[PDB]
């Protein structure tokens, strides 16, 4: 009838157009109970702490924790040296330095040669 | 805020006014069509035109200077 | 900003006004207590439909997680005056 | 859904849609209401990234 | 105007090149022209601190509109003669740039039939 | 400019506050007779930024 | 009627 | 010339007075919106002395009342130009801001931080003057980045909506970009006519200047 | 997940709204807000549940072709222009234990109104505490709905920032 | 103050443009239970809202007067001196 | 789809604790309970001046609030700035650069009395 | 130079010998007064330099670090009470002992006529630095982060031990101003290229230079709060400090060796900005924007022009006072949650009022708004390096843009938003707090009306 929605990376298809949020199978619907079981449970243990008035401070937050410690701590232990890194650490590392440094190194000499020659203009330039 | 009337808020009814501001706000619409007409009145020519664009085509060589054909 | 309040009488007062000008209910049998669905005989969509209109008179949407579990007129005015924050 | 192991020091991490915290239920009672969370909920690893100040992945008209 | 079509859509050689103009002898074709004459002087223009562009030769009609503003202060509603003398100061003036284009449009002309009939009948 | 542009925000904010701070114009309308004063200004800035002689 | 408007400590 | 020059400092001089005075000097906290206004409807009027004297004779004079550094052969000095382009438009910015603040007591009465309000609207007033009436790049740039922050403060006033970041830190995000531009035309200034005031720029027309006007171009995009 | 009713009856107020963007007037509203009613009263019950499942699918896919492009908000909701507006000025209540106390003099009356506040909340804690932890399944609860004090004189559990929540226009 | 709510009946559809909507929807059997709802909005004060050439036009009248008679003034001056 | 009978008591539980929450964020006539803060003579002498409306003083009231802007605000840094100009500024070279005003013919100068000739004269133009 | 070294020293038998709980308030006191004296050190002249004796002599560079250097002593001791309340009277001494030493070995530093001496005490700087991050620091990694302080140091400074002893072996003399006149040119040969590198590597790594900079994030983190303000602030400063001395002795060769480092910092401004995009720790954030700053001055040292050293000296003092101020907000968060986790306290501005206008100014600075004197010494280095190459315009223009993005994201992500519900501690700032901010920022604004004092000796 009407044009299919084409999803992407910066937009993501709606869910009444996904073909999965009307069949709801015996399993399908199994497997959403233990999401509100899980998630239910969290938001018990975090509303007993909430809620309490003798807690003074702040309720630490392991999922929290454990996303920093992956950020930033636990990325070398899991770090393997191969085609993929090899490659995108010479291209985004090495590379770059390698480029600025010609359009700097030939701009800088093309520039010298006019101030010898004198064809390059410096007539009220005394200020460097 | 600070002033101005006291007029109560009509549920579904039309806004209650005042006098004041009927007229002042009437006053300032009358004064713009008397600038507009009076300004143009007097200064027409800025929205028709200021001078005569002549034609070119109507001049003649006498005017421009083109010799004749034959020299 | 200068707007008057809204006290719990004038949640009712205007929820049952809207409802009296829905042609599908007796003015004489709606009270504030009735039950749209099993005493005045109204099907879902019709009430749907008197939910925008509540929310086109006090001017705020409602959820429609929510707005489908109102089935009395007294439940549309605790609802707006828990969140207007209304207490006399 | 771990990440691939490809040597990028992923871990396991639990990989998750990468669906912007701007198209999340806002009706919804969260923990967190600004960022769109629930107090244990394992937090994405561009969360970051997909806060509402910065990124938008909702759908377009168009 | 509507010569950019002639310019654009027609023949080039017809219509005259802004750029490049004057092109014939300022005296060919006609006796001895007078020289444009200019009233206001070099002393005087700079005195009145005129802007380059308007040390034109409709300059020394300037110089009044600008006395009459010092001398009816506050009265802007005031010196419209002075505005209009030197608008139709300008307005000759720039009527006279019309006719040298027009001038140099149709001498254009004469160079193609000249050259023209020369080359057709030899 | 700056004059008639100042104007229309100011007129603007006058309908946007009477409305219970609405701005879209799709939920306005019927504000000659309520709002004279702000209905003459905005239609003399109104005018003025379109370019009626002599304004 | 005027209500308690609760704000941050302002003294220290 | 001495009340020519006078009267047209006494303008800057006085907007600042009411920002002055917030150091605790005089705690008037339900009057102080009414103060910036008085504040500014004098300053209009003061400013309107000096704009008539150009009108009558087209009196224009240069103040550099400041010697604040020198770099070898260049001097920077706190410099106002009173001129065509400064004496016309602070009648116009006082005149309309004298309404929006007047207007402002109106639509924020409100506001419970009104005070902070007006005085982010006079801060942003002066730092607008600065940029009118500077006669070097350097002041000029000290006026084209205060307002570019005083518009991010003023933007993200309602700083609980996420919306009101977003806008505040993007319309930072694009100034930035033709910030660039203005730096660029100040490198290139010192570095071939060896001077940021304007009137050395224009005393030593340059044959060849695509590249600095390129940089305004860019900045003032 | 959302059973069949509230999805159509989501879908229905929906295209009410973008068609009442579209509509402007209040006189064509009503003219095809009729005719939208009708459209689906066409396909009421009707049963089929295969054939109700298809007709949404085509029904969701005609409505997003339709959908007006600045669907129109109310201010105070999720993409309107006072959403969370009025965020900054809500202080929690738990700041009003660090005053000074030459501060706290200003309003000695709420203050002790509050003390009776905090004095219900202790002793009230233990018991819900006690009441949730008898009416729930072995295995941790399974849904974010709370049940209410079987009792007289006892207030719900978890009710304490539910209660005393900033107000909201706080200013 | 109490707020007083206006009579709910004395909204009639009738004369405005929203039973015309019932009329027109009744040509294909169908019925439109909220006219009387948006009937406030056609009637009362309301109604007989000006056109886009009289908002335009607002004030002429009053300010045409003033240009014909200042006009007279002006060639009478010119005469006297 | 409406409330179960025990969310339905729920919300009615909690609907009387938040009204009785609300009504006790009120402040009582006396409050707030300001210090013993000390008036002015200036301030006590107006509020028992201006008790009456006495349009014919309203302007005066108001000359005295403008007239006591006026001095500080507009002659006192008008004073500074004159002297710091007339003084200090220009005592050096430069700092004040003014531009020569404009000559036109036919003209006399303070400093000297120098006339310039009017002009040659002119085709007389018309329109 | 013994009128500041003297008083110095006694600062130990003071605190020793103090009472038990006047500590604080002693050495506070009187480290004040060692700084008020350090005014008399603005005696400078217009040809000659301020030379006292045969070991020490201050000029127009040395002048502002040495007031710096000592302006950080109180500052640092404020700080600090917190987090050592419940320590030990015996170890919180030894802590107040660690940081009067730093100064001792500071001061003498900036002031040494000759290198080697020079070399001696820019060495003796690690040893207290590292006892005071690994012994009181809170963090497992504060051994880890020791360690690569200790070795990233001496890794280069041996190769600069060899070095200098050449050169008094060739020259004849290390005494700074002989140095000046005796000074022969650098010819181009191998042994001269490594000569160039064991010169100047020990003071790229100190910056730090970009690719050697992996210590900077684990010392400036885990360290304590008083770590992390000398060695954001002063010790950073060393690096650019030996390369504006030792480059007199290079030329020409800084000509064309100085290009790999110009490509390492150009486009380290880039790389490292970008990373604080992405921080998920406050204190992480602040460090890489130590590296982005440092980037500057290690170009502008490098191309030799005296616009340049005029930013350089101006960028080093400026970045000392925000760089430290940054770290002391950072820290008062911290002191109440107890976390370094930046989007774990939100909306902050609703419960300090005051504490977030720090931040605000704090961040301006960060970001060069005119005329600070970030602003001032940025702009320099960039119309410096502009007669350079004028393409480099491209890549200063691009860092100035990010570093408004993220110098606006932390103040956004914390002072503004709406509060976490369960953060429910934060109590009103103290008043050392705020005395603790107000000292930073207000010197440096108030070097805005007369900033002719920290532009150095090109001046
Ligand atoms: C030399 C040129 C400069 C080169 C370097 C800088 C170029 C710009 C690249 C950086 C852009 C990203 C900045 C960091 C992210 C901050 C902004 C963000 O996260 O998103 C919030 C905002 C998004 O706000 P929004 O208004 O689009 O909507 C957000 C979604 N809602 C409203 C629902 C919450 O992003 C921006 O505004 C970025 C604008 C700049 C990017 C476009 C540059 C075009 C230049 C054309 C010339
Ligand atoms: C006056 C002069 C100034 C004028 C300024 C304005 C100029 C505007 C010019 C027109 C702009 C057109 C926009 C072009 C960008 C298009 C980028 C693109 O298409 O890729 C986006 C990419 C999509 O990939 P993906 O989502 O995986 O696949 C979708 C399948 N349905 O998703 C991604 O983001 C992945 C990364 C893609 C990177 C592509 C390189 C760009
Ligand atoms: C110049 C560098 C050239 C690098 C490209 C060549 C490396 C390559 O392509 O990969 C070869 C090899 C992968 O082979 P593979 O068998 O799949 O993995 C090992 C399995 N046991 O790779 C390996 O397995 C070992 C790793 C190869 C060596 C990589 C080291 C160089 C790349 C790191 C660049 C660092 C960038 C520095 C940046 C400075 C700051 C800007
Ligand atoms: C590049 C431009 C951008 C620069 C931006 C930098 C940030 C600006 C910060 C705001 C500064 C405002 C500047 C205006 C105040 C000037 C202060 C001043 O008067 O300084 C003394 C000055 C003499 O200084 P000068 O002769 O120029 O010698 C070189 C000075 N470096 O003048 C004097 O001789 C003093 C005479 C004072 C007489 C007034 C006495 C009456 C007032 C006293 C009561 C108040
Ligand atoms: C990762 C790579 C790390 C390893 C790279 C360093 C290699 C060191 C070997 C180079 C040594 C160069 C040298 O020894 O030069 C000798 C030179 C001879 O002396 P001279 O008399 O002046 O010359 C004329 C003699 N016919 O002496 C001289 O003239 C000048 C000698 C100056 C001292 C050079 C010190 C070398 C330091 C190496 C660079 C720093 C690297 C830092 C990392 C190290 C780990
Ligand atoms: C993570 C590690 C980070 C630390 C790395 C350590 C620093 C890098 C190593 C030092 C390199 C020093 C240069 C090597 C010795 C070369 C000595 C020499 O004689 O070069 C001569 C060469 C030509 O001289 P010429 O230009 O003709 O003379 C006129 C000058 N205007 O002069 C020149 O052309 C200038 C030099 C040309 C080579 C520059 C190449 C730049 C590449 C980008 C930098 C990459 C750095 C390494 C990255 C790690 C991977
Ligand atoms: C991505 C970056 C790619 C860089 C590609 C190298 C381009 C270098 C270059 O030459 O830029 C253009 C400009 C031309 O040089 P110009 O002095 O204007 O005159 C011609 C002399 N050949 O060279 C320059 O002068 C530099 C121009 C700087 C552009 C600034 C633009 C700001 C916005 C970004
Ligand atoms: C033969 C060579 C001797 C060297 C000369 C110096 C030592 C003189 C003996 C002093 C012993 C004493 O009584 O100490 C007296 C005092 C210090 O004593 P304290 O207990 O630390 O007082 C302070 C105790 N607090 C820290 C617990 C509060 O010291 C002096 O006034 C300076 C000694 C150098
Ligand atoms: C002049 C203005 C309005 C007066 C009026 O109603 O017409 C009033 C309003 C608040 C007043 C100001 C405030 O009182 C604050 C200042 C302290 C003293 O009142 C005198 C100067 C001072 C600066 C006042 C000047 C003037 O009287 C003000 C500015
Ligand atoms: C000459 O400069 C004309 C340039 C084009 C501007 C006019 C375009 C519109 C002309 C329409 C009228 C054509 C003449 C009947
Ligand atoms: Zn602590």
């Amino acid at each position: 009838s009407f044009p299919k929605y084409e999803a992407s990376r910066l937009s993501s298809l709606p869910t009444t157009l996904d073909p999965a949020e009307y069949d709801i199978s015996s399993e399908t619907r199994k497997a959403q109970a233990e999401r509100l079981a899980i998630r239910s449970r969290l938001k018990r243990e975090y509303q007993l702490q909430y809620y309490d008035p003798s807690r003074r401070g702040v309720i630490e937050d392991p999922a929290l924790v454990r996303w920093t410690y992956a950020r930033s701590a636990n990325i070398y232990p899991n770090f393997r040296p191969n085609t993929k890194t090899s490659l995108l650490g010479a291209l985004f590392g090495i590379g770059p330095l390698v480029f600025w440094y010609y359009v700097f190194k030939t701009d800088r000499d093309r520039k010298e040669k006019l101030i010898q020659e004198g064809k390059l203009d410096r007539t009220f330039n005394i200020s460097y | 805020a600070g002033g101005g009337a006291h007029i109560e808020p009509r549920y579904r009814q039309f806004p209650q006014l005042t006098r004041s501001q009927v007229i002042q706000a009437e006053f300032f619409s009358a004064t713009m069509w008397f600038w507009i007409l009076w300004r143009f009145w007097h200064d027409s020519d800025a929205v028709l035109g200021h001078f005569p664009y002549p034609d070119p085509s109507q001049w003649t060589d006498e005017e421009l200077g083109i010799p004749p054909d034959d020299e | 900003s200068d707007a008057p309040p809204l006290t719990l009488e004038g949640i009712k007062d205007r929820v049952l006004y809207v409802l009296k000008l829905y042609d599908k209910i007796d003015p004489e049998k709606l009270s504030v207590n009735s039950h749209f669905m099993k005493d005045l005989g109204l099907d879902s969509l019709d009430q749907v439909e008197i939910i925008m209109a509540m929310e086109d008179e006090f001017g705020f949407e409602i959820p429609d997680i929510d707005a489908e579990k109102l089935m009395c007129p007294q439940e549309i005015v605790d609802y707006i005056a828990d969140k207007k924050d209304v207490y006399e | 859904e771990p990440y691939p192991d490809d040597g990028t020091g992923y871990g396991d991490y639990p990989k998750l849609p990468d669906r912007s915290q701007q198209e999340r239920d806002p009706w919804y009672d969260w923990d967190h209401p600004d960022l769109r969370l629930n107090w244990g909920e394992p937090m994405h690893w561009d969360l970051d990234m997909y806060i509402r100040n910065r990124v938008d992945t909702s759908p377009t008209p168009v | 105007g509507a010569h950019l079509a002639r310019r654009y859509l027609g023949d080039a050689s017809v219509e005259p090149d802004p750029l490049r103009m004057p092109t014939f002898p300022p005296d060919y074709g006609f006796p001895e022209r007078k020289e444009r004459e200019m009233v206001a002087t070099q002393q005087e223009m700079n005195d009145a601190q005129l802007v380059l562009q308007q040390r034109d030769y409709c300059a020394h009609y300037l110089i009044r509109f600008l006395k009459c503003k010092r001398d009816s202060f506050p009265n802007f509603l005031a010196c419209k003669h002075e505005r209009h003398d030197w608008d139709y100061c300008e307005h000759l003036d720039y009527v006279k740039r019309m006719k040298e284009f027009e001038r140099e449009r149709r001498l254009l002309q004469r160079k193609k039939r000249r050259e023209q009939r020369e080359a057709d009948m030899a | 400019h700056a004059f008639f542009k100042a104007m229309l925000f100011m007129c603007s904010g006058s309908i946007i506050h009477s409305l219970n701070d609405e701005q879209d114009i799709r939920k306005m309308g019927g504000l000659f007779k309520a709002m004279p004063f702000t209905t003459t200004a905005l239609i003399v800035g109104s005018l003025a930024l379109t370019g009626m002689p002599f304004l | 009627k005027r209500l308690f408007i609760i704000k941050p400590s302002g003294f220290y | 010339m001495n009340m020519f020059s006078s009267l047209s400092l006494v303008t800057l001089l006085l907007l600042t007075m009411p920002i002055m005075m917030m150091s605790f000097n005089t705690y008037k906290p339900s009057n102080y919106p009414l103060y910036v206004k008085t504040a500014i409807s004098y300053a209009f009027i003061t400013s309107m002395i000096p704009t008539m004297m150009f009108i009558h004779s087209g009196q224009e004079l240069i103040i550099s009342n400041w010697h604040w550094l020198t770099i070898q052969t260049l001097k920077l000095s706190l410099s106002f130009k009173m001129d065509y382009f400064s004496m016309m438009f602070i009648p116009v910015a006082l005149f309309v801001t004298w309404s929006i603040m007047e207007f402002s007591m109106w639509y924020m009465y409100s506001d419970p931080n009104i005070n902070k309000f007006f005085k982010y609207l006079l801060l942003f007033l002066i730092t607008m003057l600065i940029l009118v009436t500077a006669n070097n790049l350097f002041q000029l740039f000290i006026g084209w980045e205060g307002v570019g922050i005083m518009s991010f403060l003023l933007i993200g006033w309602w700083y609980g909506r996420a919306d009101a970041n977003t806008a505040a830190l993007q319309a930072i995000l694009y100034n930035r970009i033709g910030d660039i531009g203005f730096i660029l035309a100040m490198a290139w200034f010192l570095t071939n006519l060896n001077t940021w005031d304007l009137q050395q720029i224009f005393m030593l027309n340059p044959s060849d200047s695509n590249m600095p006007l390129i940089g305004l171009a860019l900045a003032a995009t | 997940y959302l059973t069949h009713q509230q999805k159509v009856l989501r879908l229905y107020k929906r295209a009410l709204r973008h068609l009442e963007s579209w509509c402007i007037h209040r006189d064509k509203y009503r003219y095809f807000a009729c005719l939208l009613r009708a459209r689906f009263d066409e396909h009421k019950n009707e049963k089929d549940m295969v054939k109700a499942t298809q007709l949404l699918r085509e029904a969701e896919e005609e409505f997003w072709h339709g959908q007006h492009p600045q669907p129109y908000i109310f201010p105070e909701s999720p993409g309107g222009t006072s959403y969370e507006r009025y965020e900054c000025y809500k202080v929690p209540e738990w700041c009003l234990d660090d005053w000074h106390p030459s501060e706290k003099a200003m309003y000695p009356d709420y203050f002790a109104k509050r003390e009776q506040w905090k004095k219900l909340r202790r002793e009230s804690w233990e018991r819900e505490v006690k009441q949730l932890q008898e009416e729930t399944p072995v295995g941790g609860p399974r849904t974010e709905a709370l049940p209410p004090a079987r009792k007289q004189g006892d207030l719900p559990p978890l009710w304490w920032h539910i209660v005393t929540r900033p107000r909201e226009r706080p200013m | 103050s109490k707020m007083e709510l206006p009579d709910y009946k004395q909204w009639k559809i009738e004369g405005t443009p929203l039973e015309t909507v019932q009329e027109k929807l009744a040509a294909r059997g169908l019925r439109d239970p909220w006219g009387r709802n948006e009937a406030w909005r056609y009637m009362g004060g309301f109604a007989n809202n000006v056109s886009f050439v009289g908002a335009l036009l607002k004030g002429f009248k009053w300010g045409f007067a003033a240009f014909v008679v200042a006009i007279g003034a002006e060639y009478y001056l010119e005469s006297q001196k | 789809s409406g409330y179960t009978p025990e969310e339905k008591l729920r919300l009615q539980q909690l609907r009387e604790l938040r009204r009785r929450w609300l009504k006790d964020q009120e402040l009582s006539p006396r409050e707030p309970v300001l210090p013993p803060q000390r008036v002015s003579p200036v301030e006590r002498f107006w509020n028992k001046f201006l008790q009456d409306g006495a349009l014919w003083k309203n302007v005066i009231y108001k000359t005295y609030r403008h007239s006591i802007f006026a001095f500080t605000h507009v002659l006192i840094p008008v004073w500074i700035i004159h002297y710091y100009l007339k003084y200090h500024v220009t005592t050096k070279p430069y700092t004040i650069v003014e531009k020569k005003p404009r000559i036109f013919p036919g003209d006399t100068i303070l400093e000297t009395g120098e006339v310039i000739p009017p002009m040659k004269e002119f085709p007389d133009q018309h329109h | 130079m013994l009128k500041y070294i003297i008083p110095t020293i006694m600062l130990m038998p003071l605190t020793w010998l103090s009472k038990n709980n006047m500590i604080w308030v002693n050495s506070t006191a009187h480290s004040l007064l060692i700084s008020f004296t350090s005014l008399l050190l603005m005696n400078q002249f217009g040809d000659n330099s301020l030379n006292f004796s045969l070991l020490f002599f201050s000029d127009s560079l040395s002048t502002p670090l040495l007031i710096l250097t000592m302006w950080l002593l109180p500052l640092m001791l404020m700080a600090s009470q917190h987090h050592l309340s419940k320590e030990n009277l015996t170890r919180k001494k030894l802590f107040i002992t660690m940081l009067i030493s730093l100064q001792l070995f500071l001061i003498m530093t900036f002031t040494a006529m000759e290198l080697i001496l020079f070399y001696i005490l820019f060495e003796a700087t690690l040893v207290p630095t590292l006892i005071i991050i690994t012994r009181w620091g809170n963090q497992t990694e504060r051994l880890n982060a020791g360690l690569y302080f200790l070795f990233y140091t001496l890794a280069g400074s041996l190769p600069l031990l060899v070095a200098l002893i050449y050169i008094q072996n060739t020259v004849g003399s290390l005494n700074f101003l002989m140095l000046q006149y005796w000074v022969q040119p650098v010819h181009n040969s191998w042994s001269n290229v490594f000569m160039w590198l064991a010169c100047m590597m020990a003071f790229m790594v100190k910056m730090p230079l970009y690719g050697l900079h992996l210590w900077l994030p684990k010392a400036h983190v885990e360290a304590p709060i008083a770590g992390s303000m000398v060695l954001a602030a002063v010790l950073l400063k060393l690096g650019g400090y030996g390369m504006l001395r030792i480059t007199l002795i290079l030329n020409p060769m800084t000509d064309f060796m100085a290009y790999p480092f110009i490509m390492l910092s150009l486009w380290g401004m880039i790389m490292t900005s970008s990373i604080c995009l992405r921080q998920t720790d406050l204190k992480s954030l602040i460090a890489y924007s130590s590296v982005s700053h440092m980037a500057l001055v290690i170009v502008a040292i490098l191309i030799q022009t005296p616009w340049s050293y005029m930013g350089a000296t101006a960028l080093m003092i400026a970045h000392g006072l925000t760089s430290s101020m940054l770290f002391c907000l950072a820290n008062s968060n911290y002191e109440r949650i107890h976390s370094r986790t930046m989007i774990l306290a939100r909306g902050l501005q609703t419960l300090l009022p005051l504490m977030a206008t720090w931040w605000l100014l704090a961040s301006l600075t960060n970001l060069a708004l005119p005329p600070t004197i970030n602003l001032i010494g940025e702009l320099f280095v960039v119309m410096s390096t502009f007669s350079w190459s004028n393409i480099t315009i491209i890549l200063m223009g691009v860092n100035m843009v990010i570093t408004a993005l993220y110098s606006l994201y932390m103040l956004i992500m914390t002072q503004r938003g709406k509060y976490t519900y369960h953060i429910n501690n934060i109590s009103p700032s103290f008043t050392r707090e705020n005395a603790l901010m107000s000292l930073h920022i207000l010197p440096l604004l108030l070097l805005t009306l007369n900033p002719k004092i920290i532009l150095g000796p090109l001046y």
